[PDB]
């Protein structure tokens, strides 16, 4: 199975410097061109730069010349793109892509975001979301854990450590004006359940090497 | 159940007579051939015949009969080159090289673009690029889609560069 | 640069039924020897792009036959013949016969269900975060299609505005619905200045407004 | 003010056809969806069917998938919906409404009085 998987991204301030990494496997990595390709916060898709076997030639978008390098260790098996002078035009999910016979683009990296911004590194707290009553007559009750203020992207929410999936919406982050990120996941569960089962949210906000798992219960 | 440019014949499947058994209409097409080294219109019964019966001189340009231009040029730089390939991939008509792919949809050698390049273990060629004085390692594949594209450059000997 | 503007930028498709999506190109994609470099790709939702289509009519490996391509010169057409729900994403053209190489836009592929009103919960803030000074309200809004949908929150039924940020799930790959979350936050002096907290709720399927409500002071 | 009058209405056989229409008075419908709606006597108004503006797509009940059709005319400021393979559960009085939000949220505000539709049961 081909495989890259790019690392090295994260927070980084405006005009700082980041060098992108993708590790290759399952193929002879140094039979092959690669490339990198980033998609902003607008979803648009835009190809940076390519680079030959073995780094002789290299190839860049006009918007990232003079500032962004692209080479690569064939005895690694890694591409790699240093990124000096970042702009916050520059803040995207970054892949690295290898080509086939078919397209440019065959093979792609999950991505690793870049996030370019003075803000700090901040964990959320996380709040229960459980109604003011413990049941009424409803068939379903609704409850959820608010994960709140928060920076950079991402954090991951599972309940019950993966075993609860059925009914959970995890919905995306909004940014809210003190510049900090804030979202909620929920979970709508039978009500009767509500006293044999219990149900707790695990947050995971790597940026900031924080773990929380909060059960909620109706007060 | 038999291939192109053959026809059953008591169990067997050998290959058609391009002078006896095309007295019916196919499509007109370009064709190269090497030993005379002039191209001509053919129709596509007896060209097919005759790459059945193994007439390698006899190469492809395209579909319809000869218009020059560009891909007619192309078609014979193609020929040109074709002894330098490994990769022999039959394509409707076409037979297309180790710097196209065949598209099926349209039975066409399409050229790859440079990065499509699976170097492997390909022929290395140095080569110059125009408007340029710094020699470049290129495979054959690349050299193929550069000739495609019409990219000035110039062969110097086969191997790497030794600089 | 060749810019590629894709048309629709959504379409809703029952599955089953046949989809199609085009991309104009401001200049043509053809070139001097007959070959035309264009390529669509798919990005399901939270996953990397994949290839669909290459050059024009080609179908990418492993890629099932009900997606076909066709066109020439500037004008090019993708086709689904019987969307699934798998198929939900953005759809992108991509070419690479002009360099720098240039994406569309992007084209968002919904599935189209049958009219589901939402169902509406609303949780009041927790003891943990009011002792912190703040007051975040959520009102939820769970499973419903289409995707229009309008959240007024009331506060002792003085109408609410600028208070409040919401975020919607993606679309459901089992029910295809969709899932709305909306957070009124407020100091928790101003919270405690009041009684009544209300979200009230509008949808295409609803024949008047749902208002969930709780009082402060009784959870 | 803007008026709405459904007509139409009427008894029919199961697996007979009708066509209700709602005429529009007083606004002009094209900016509108236009929803229609049903209540059985003594029981709750649902949801049937939308019309959103022209391009903008049709959406339909569960209960209806498949055998009603809604449509439009603008020029005439008038909707339709046509009603095929009826059950006895489709019997209720129907109802068209405006929708006042051109974004489409729901804004029912105008609402015309309604036109009965009877399937013989049996």
């Amino acid at each position: 199975e081909v495989q890259l998987v790019e690392s090295d991204g994260g927070l980084v301030q405006p005009g700082g410097s980041l060098k992108l990494s993708c590790a290759a496997s399952g193929f002879t990595f140094s039979d092959y061109y690669m490339a990198w390709v980033r998609q902003g916060p607008g979803k648009g898709l835009e190809w940076v730069a390519t680079i030959n076997y073995d780094g002789s030639s290299t190839y860049y978008r006009e918007s990232v010349k003079g500032r962004f390098t692209i080479s690569r260790d064939n005895a690694k098996n890694t591409l790699y793109l240093q990124m000096n002078s970042l702009r916050a035009e520059d803040t995207a999910t970054y892949y690295c892509a290898r080509p086939s016979t078919e397209a440019l683009f065959a093979y792609w990296g999950h991505g690793t975001l870049v996030t370019v911004s003075s803000a700090s590194t901040k964990g959320p707290s996380v709040f229960p979301l459980a109604p003011c009553s413990r049941s009424t007559s409803e068939s379903t009750a609704a409850l959820g854990c608010l994960v709140k203020d928060y920076f950079p992207e991402p954090v991951t929410v599972s309940w019950n450590s993966g075993a609860l999936t059925s009914g959970v919406h995890t919905f995306p982050a909004v940014l809210q004006s003190s510049g900090l990120y804030s979202l909620s996941s929920v979970v709508t569960v039978p009500s009767s359940s509500l006293g044999t089962k219990t149900y707790t949210c695990n947050v995971d906000h790597k940026p900031s090497n924080t773990k929380v798992d909060k059960r909620v219960e109706s007060s | 159940h038999c291939q192109l440019g053959q026809k059953q014949s008591g169990s067997e499947c050998i290959c058609m007579s391009p002078e006896e058994d095309c007295s019916h209409h196919s499509e007109d097409l370009c064709v190269f051939d090497t030993d005379s080294n002039d191209y001509f219109t053919s129709p596509a019964c007896k060209f097919l015949a005759e790459k059945c019966l193994n007439n390698q001189q006899l190469h492809f340009l395209h579909i319809g009969s000869c218009q020059d231009g560009r891909q007619l040029e192309w078609g014979l730089e193609r020929t040109r080159l074709s002894s330098a390939s490994t990769k022999k991939e039959s394509c409707g008509y076409d037979t297309c090289y180790d710097w196209e792919k065949c598209s099926a949809s349209t039975s066409k050698c399409v050229c790859l673009l440079p990065p499509q390049c699976f170097k492997g273990g390909n022929q290395l060629y140095c080569v110059k690029m125009g408007s340029s004085t710094s020699e470049k390692t290129l495979n054959i594949c690349e050299v193929g889609t550069i000739r495609c594209a019409n990219r000035k450059m110039e062969i110097l000997h086969p191997g790497k560069c030794l600089a | 640069d060749v810019v590629l503007t894709q048309t629709p930028s959504t379409l809703s498709v029952t599955p089953g039924q046949p989809a199609s999506i085009s991309c104009r190109s401001s200049q043509s994609l053809l070139n001097d020897v007959g070959n035309t470099y264009l390529y669509w790709y798919l990005q399901k939702p939270g996953q990397s792009p994949q290839l669909l289509i290459y050059l024009v009519s080609d179908l990418g490996s492993g890629v099932p036959n009900r997606f076909s391509g066709s066109g020439s010169g500037t004008d090019f057409t993708l086709k689904i013949s019987r969307v699934e729900a798998e198929d939900v994403g953005i759809y992108y053209c991509m070419q690479a016969s002009h360099a720098p190489y240039t994406f569309g836009q992007g084209t968002n592929l919904e599935i189209k269900r049958t009219v589901a009103a939402p169902s509406v919960f609303i949780f009041p803030p927790s003891d943990e975060q009011l002792k912190s000074g703040t007051a975040s309200v959520v009102c939820l809004l769970n499973n419903f299609y289409p995707r229009e949908a309008k959240v007024q929150w009331k506060v002792d039924n003085a109408l609410q505005s600028g208070n409040s940020q919401e975020s919607v799930t993606e679309q459901d790959s089992k029910d295809s619905t969709y899932s709305l979350s909306s957070t009124l936050t407020l100091s928790k002096a101003d919270y405690e200045k009041h009684k009544v907290y209300a979200c009230e709720v509008t949808h295409q399927g609803l024949s008047s407004p749902v208002t969930k409500s709780f009082n402060r002071g009784e959870c | 003010q803007v008026q709405l009058q459904e007509s139409g209405g009427g008894l029919v056989q199961p697996g007979g056809s009708l066509r209700l229409s709602c005429a529009a008075s007083g606004r002009t419908i094209s900016r509108y969806a236009m929803s229609w709606f049903r209540q059985a006597p003594g029981k709750e108004r649902e949801f049937v069917a939308v019309a959103r503006r022209s391009g903008d797509g049709a959406f339909y009940a569960d209960s209806v998938q498949g055998r009603f059709t809604v449509s439009r005319d603008d020029a005439k400021n008038t909707v339709y919906l046509q009603m095929n393979s009826l059950k006895p559960e489709d019997t209720a009085v129907y109802y068209c409404a405006i929708d006042s939000d051109t974004f489409y949220s729901g804004s029912y505000d105008y609402w015309g009085q309604g036109t009965q539709v009877t399937v013989s049961s049996e």
